[PDB]
């Protein structure tokens, strides 16, 4: 009995540890993979505004190519 | 010995900390500069309401509450008002851009700012109290603070309080008052992410508000500041178990061990009663009996639902004023026997109740009447799904065609939460059908 | 607070741009010089969201005139209220685009466009929070339509995260007589879709019929399409402007008004219409801002659906009364409103009139109607572009045709996108 008693108090302790130890982990997960989404997107958005840059040059340029 | 930690978070969440601190000062004949006369221990004390208000040497009670929102407008207002002596500014904590009713820049892109000033504030007043006991989190499942950042909140307390217990009030979006359309994905996001990190949560549905407002208080067209005074009643009710003592006083924790019979059917319906404006209740004593029976009336919920359809779990009263156990044992006995009320047939149909001596109190300038005696009841009733049910609906219209959707992806979010959220709800909307069903 | 920068560009823009001033300005109880006269506290409470503070008390509006004709320049600074624009931010040019759309978007335009982003960097970076930018722009002209839309792209490049806001002017033949509109046109929309997060759509079309066929008027002015421009413009940024809980800024808005990122471009309403020199009940209003009449674009708003709708009333009437005809509206219509889209009309009410109006109500709608403006602009365009005519004067400068091709048919696209959200159904 008093071997069990022991366990049980470990037990709650366990299940208790535990529960914080996956919260931590689903929080950071969630956080990270938030962060990339989040660049990425952004990333995408500047380069299609990029691409308007030198496809404005481009315009520019054959413009002076006409004599 | 057990201090409580409030935190409201988010314009609602805040509106409504403003009418209970208030409503409490009134309750503990405490002066908004946190001077209280009748407290003889200065500076510190074991008393009941010190589970609520801290005091310094100077002899100021303060709250045992930090205030949280993304933009500063609605907490200036607590800065510079009647109460701005109450809260050192520590407790009073804003950022300068909102969260645009997005969840998402609740919980990531502007929360993730301000989420460890918050926790570093809510750890100077956990760092003050001997026996914490846990916190209540007060907050709109509609706006974007109320949501996102309220979760992100509950993720991070669990973690660094993992035993402390968390409740929750939590304000249900109704169309008469809401301000965002996608208020049901909040709604549905925020439930799915607080789910495992609650222990009690205290649904007010808005519109059933509205309703009381409307109907028992003759108000035409109700303002938040009449919603939140009735609502400031209902959370009085509850934490007035806290707050006081007595000798038949039954405190919120055994309420709680009656109420939650499975760790995520932990939705208590609240019922208020009498809400009574002062022309009606001249010439007017309502009895226990009568105050006992209006809890029964699904006009006086604060959610819209039907237990008449439903079976209930549990079912506590909460009385407050001149009320006496021959009178309580009386009122209920007639309800027994006068055979209304169903239970699950794995639930012993008892009633847990409590009584404090102390007399509700009304805000000067409110529409309330005060009265000798009220009753705040907390069941548990299968009945309380079907909120879930409106909302998981609205959800659902939306997010077949991905309407509103690009927002939050903008922000971060993959519609992968969105499909996992709302088979949370599926289940919990199982859940409350499974426990209805008799035994085999 | 949440400060918003405005642009304006253009004959048009800068026309539209000054009414708008005159008007809030009045509202917000300010004179020329810029000095509060006001006798309420809510003209101050959000005057930042439009204006900066100077020394003296005296408060500047946060704009900047821009366009290629330096002439508009001297007739903005003759106007009333002419003296309140902080004098570094007029940028003019030397030409003018002669209402050339690759001349204002790609070569003149360009050479511009630096001078006025450091007016833009000077504004933005005194901000404390800064929302964003309004655009008052004309989408036939050349600078208001070219450079506008190269403004916008060279913005969010710098402010990717800010939200962008356009009042666009959309061009008819009843009342320009410039055969190449439709190119102009046709090539700014093509760039609002991917740039803009809300532009209101003012039709000269629809202004013009409502001066005609509605207020009478003989032989209508461009004094007067801006008188109702100035009204609308009023109405739609109240929400913006005074203290109050529903579209409170442009973030949330846009994410009200605006669930799927293309579909951003508004038919605003008012009532009552009214011209300059010489009361409608909550009923009234409420009947007439869902009324085919009272549109500033030419769209017959029960030929589709209301994905959103924000009304917004101005004046001391009932709260209780403006709920029950507001239900009462959707009930009676409720077949124009998507029902995949629950609770999707928002309803303001703001104490403070307008001028001169005891009471009245703005109107904001993202329907699907719209698409008749685009699909009448397309006919145009088509008209043309077949038998590729005027080209010349865009491939000069350097466009390609394919670039005519590719913003034709992002523009059907976007019919054709309002025309799949107006068919569908919740099962
Ligand atoms: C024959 C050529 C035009 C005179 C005339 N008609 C047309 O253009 C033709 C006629 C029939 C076949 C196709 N349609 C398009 C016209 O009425 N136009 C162009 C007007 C604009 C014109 O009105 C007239 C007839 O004087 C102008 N209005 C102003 C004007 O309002 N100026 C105000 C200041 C101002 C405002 C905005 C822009 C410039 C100047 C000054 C005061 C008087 C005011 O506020 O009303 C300038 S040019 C409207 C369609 C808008
Ligand atoms: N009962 C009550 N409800 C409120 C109050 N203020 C807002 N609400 C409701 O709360 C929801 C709107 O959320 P808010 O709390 O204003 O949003 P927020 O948490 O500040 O979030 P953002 O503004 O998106 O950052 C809507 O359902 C409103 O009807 C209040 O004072 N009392
Ligand atoms: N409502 C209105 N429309 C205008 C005004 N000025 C010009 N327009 C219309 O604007 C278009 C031409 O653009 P404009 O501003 O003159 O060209 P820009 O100066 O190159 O920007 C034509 O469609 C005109 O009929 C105005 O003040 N009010
Ligand atoms: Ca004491
Ligand atoms: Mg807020
Ligand atoms: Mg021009």
């Amino acid at each position: 009995k008093r071997e069990h008693e022991r366990e049980v108090i470990q037990k709650a302790i366990e299940e208790n540890n535990n529960f914080i130890k996956m919260a931590k982990e689903k929080l950071a997960q969630k956080m990270e993979s938030n962060k990339e989404n989040r660049e990425a997107h952004l990333a995408a958005m500047l380069e299609r505004l990029q691409e308007k840059d030198k496809h404005a040059e481009e315009v520019r340029k054959n413009k002076e190519l006409k004599e | 010995m057990r201090e409580c930690i409030s935190i409201h978070v988010g314009q609602a969440g805040v509106q409504i900390g403003n009418a209970c601190w208030e409503l409490y000062c009134l309750e503990h004949g405490i002066q908004p500069d946190g001077q209280m006369p009748s407290d003889k221990t200065i500076g510190g004390g074991d008393d009941s309401f010190n589970t609520f208000f801290s005091e310094t040497g100077a002899g100021k009670h303060v709250p045992r509450a930090v205030f949280v929102d993304l933009e500063p407008t609605v907490i200036d207002e607590v800065r510079t008002g009647t109460y701005r002596q109450l809260f050192h500014p520590e407790q009073l904590i804003t950022g300068k851009e909102d969260a645009a009713n997005n969840y998402a820049r609740g919980h990531y892109t502007i929360g993730k700012e301000i989420i460890d000033l918050v926790l570093d504030r809510i750890r100077k007043l956990a760092d003050q109290c001997t026996g914490l006991q846990g916190f209540l989190v007060f907050h709109s499942f509609g706006g974007g603070t109320g949501s996102g950042f309220t979760s992100l909140l509950m993720e991070r307390l669990s973690v660094d309080y993992g035993k402390k217990s968390k409740l929750e009030f939590s304000i249900y979006p109704a169309p008469q008052v809401s301000t965002a359309v996608v208020e049901p994905y909040n709604s549905i996001l925020t439930t799915h992410t607080t789910l495992e990190h609650s222990d009690c949560a205290f649904m007010v549905d808005n519109e059933a508000i509205y309703d009381i407002c409307r109907r028992n208080l003759d108000i035409e067209r109700p303002t938040y500041t009449n919603l939140n005074r009735l609502i400031s009643q209902i959370v009085s009710s509850i934490t007035a178990s806290l707050r006081f003592d007595g000798a038949l006083n039954v405190d919120l924790t055994e309420f709680q061990t009656n109420l939650v019979p499975y760790p995520r059917i932990h939705f208590p319906l609240a019922t208020y009663a009498p809400v009574i404006s002062a022309e009606k209740a001249y010439h007017e004593q309502l009895s226990v009996a009568e105050i006992t029976n209006a809890c029964f009336e699904p006009a006086n919920q604060m959610v819209k639902c039907d237990p008449r359809h439903g079976k209930y779990m549990a079912c506590c009263l909460l009385y407050r004023g001149d009320v006496v156990p021959k009178d309580v044992n009386a009122a209920i006995a007639t309800i027994k026997t006068k055979r209304s009320i169903q239970f699950v047939d794995w639930c012993p149909t008892g009633f847990k109740v409590g009584i404090n001596y102390q007399p509700p109190t009304v805000v000067p300038g409110g529409d309330l009447a005060k009265v000798q005696r009220a009753v705040c009841m907390l069941s548990n009733t299968t009945a309380i799904a079907e909120a879930w049910a409106r909302l998981d609906h609205k959800f659902d219209l939306m997010y077949a065609k991905r309407a509103f959707v690009h927002w939050y992806v903008g922000e971060g979010m993959e519609e992968g939460e969105f499909s996992e959220a709302r088979e949370d709800m599926a289940a919990l909307e199982k859940d409350y059908e499974e426990v209805g069903v008799d035994s085999v | 607070m949440r400060e918003i920068v405005h642009i304006q560009a253009g004959q048009c823009g800068n026309q539209i741009g000054a009414k708008f001033w005159e008007v809030i300005s009045d509202e917000h109880g300010i004179d020329p010089t810029g000095s509060y006269h006001g006798d309420s506290d809510l003209q101050l409470e959000r005057i930042n969201v439009y204006y900066n503070e100077a020394a003296g008390n005296k408060y500047v509006p946060r704009a900047i005139l821009v366009d290629l004709e330096p002439g508009t320049m001297d007739s903005v600074r003759s106007g009333p209220f002419g003296q309140i624009f902080r004098p570094d931010n007029f940028v003019f040019g030397q030409s003018g685009a002669g209402n050339n759309w690759a001349k204002g978007h790609y070569t003149e335009g360009a050479e511009l466009v630096d001078s006025v982003l450091d007016v833009v960097r000077k504004e933005s970076e005194s901000c404390d929070c800064l929302q964003g930018f309004q655009l008052t722009h004309s989408l036939g002209g050349g600078t208001g339509s070219g450079m506008g839309t190269l403004l916008i792209s060279k913005i969010r490049e710098e402010y990717p995260d800010r939200i962008m806001n356009t009042f666009s002017v959309v061009p008819s033949p009843k009342v320009s007589d410039t055969v190449v509109e439709p190119y102009n046109a046709t090539l700014s929309v093509h760039q609002l879709v991917e740039n803009t997060d809300e532009t209101y759509c003012i039709d000269n079309e629809a202004l013009y019929d409502i001066c005609f066929r509605t207020l009478k008027l003989t032989t209508p002015t461009y004094g007067d399409l801006n008188h109702l421009v100035s009204a609308t413009m009023s109405g739609v940024t109240t929400c913006l402007r005074f203290p109050g809980q529903l579209n409170a800024d442009l973030r949330k808005l846009a994410v009200n008004m605006v669930p799927f990122p293309r579909l951003h471009f508004f038919m605003p309403g008012f009532a009552p219409l009214t011209s300059r020199g010489s009361a409608l009940t909550v009923p009234e209003l409420t009947q007439q801002m869902f009324d085919a009449k009272n549109m500033m674009a030419a769209c017959d708003p029960r030929h589709g659906r209301y994905l959103t709708v924000a009304a917004v009333f101005r004046g001391r009437m009932s709260m209780k009364e403006v709920d029950e005809q507001m239900l009462n509206v959707q009930n009676k219509n409720s077949s124009y409103f998507v029902e995949w889209i629950p609770n999707n009309v928002k309803t303001a009410v703001c104490d403070i009139p307008p001028r001169g109006l005891k009471m009245s109500a703005t109107f904001i709608g993202n329907s699907t109607a719209i698409q008749e403006l685009f699909k009448r602009i397309s006919e145009q365009f088509t008209a043309m572009f077949r038998r590729k005519a005027f080209l010349h004067w865009y491939t000069g400068e350097g466009m390609d045709e394919m670039e005519f091709t590719e913003a034709e048919s992002n523009m059907n696209d976007l019919v054709s996108e309002y025309q799949q959200y107006q068919d569908a159904t919740a099962d």
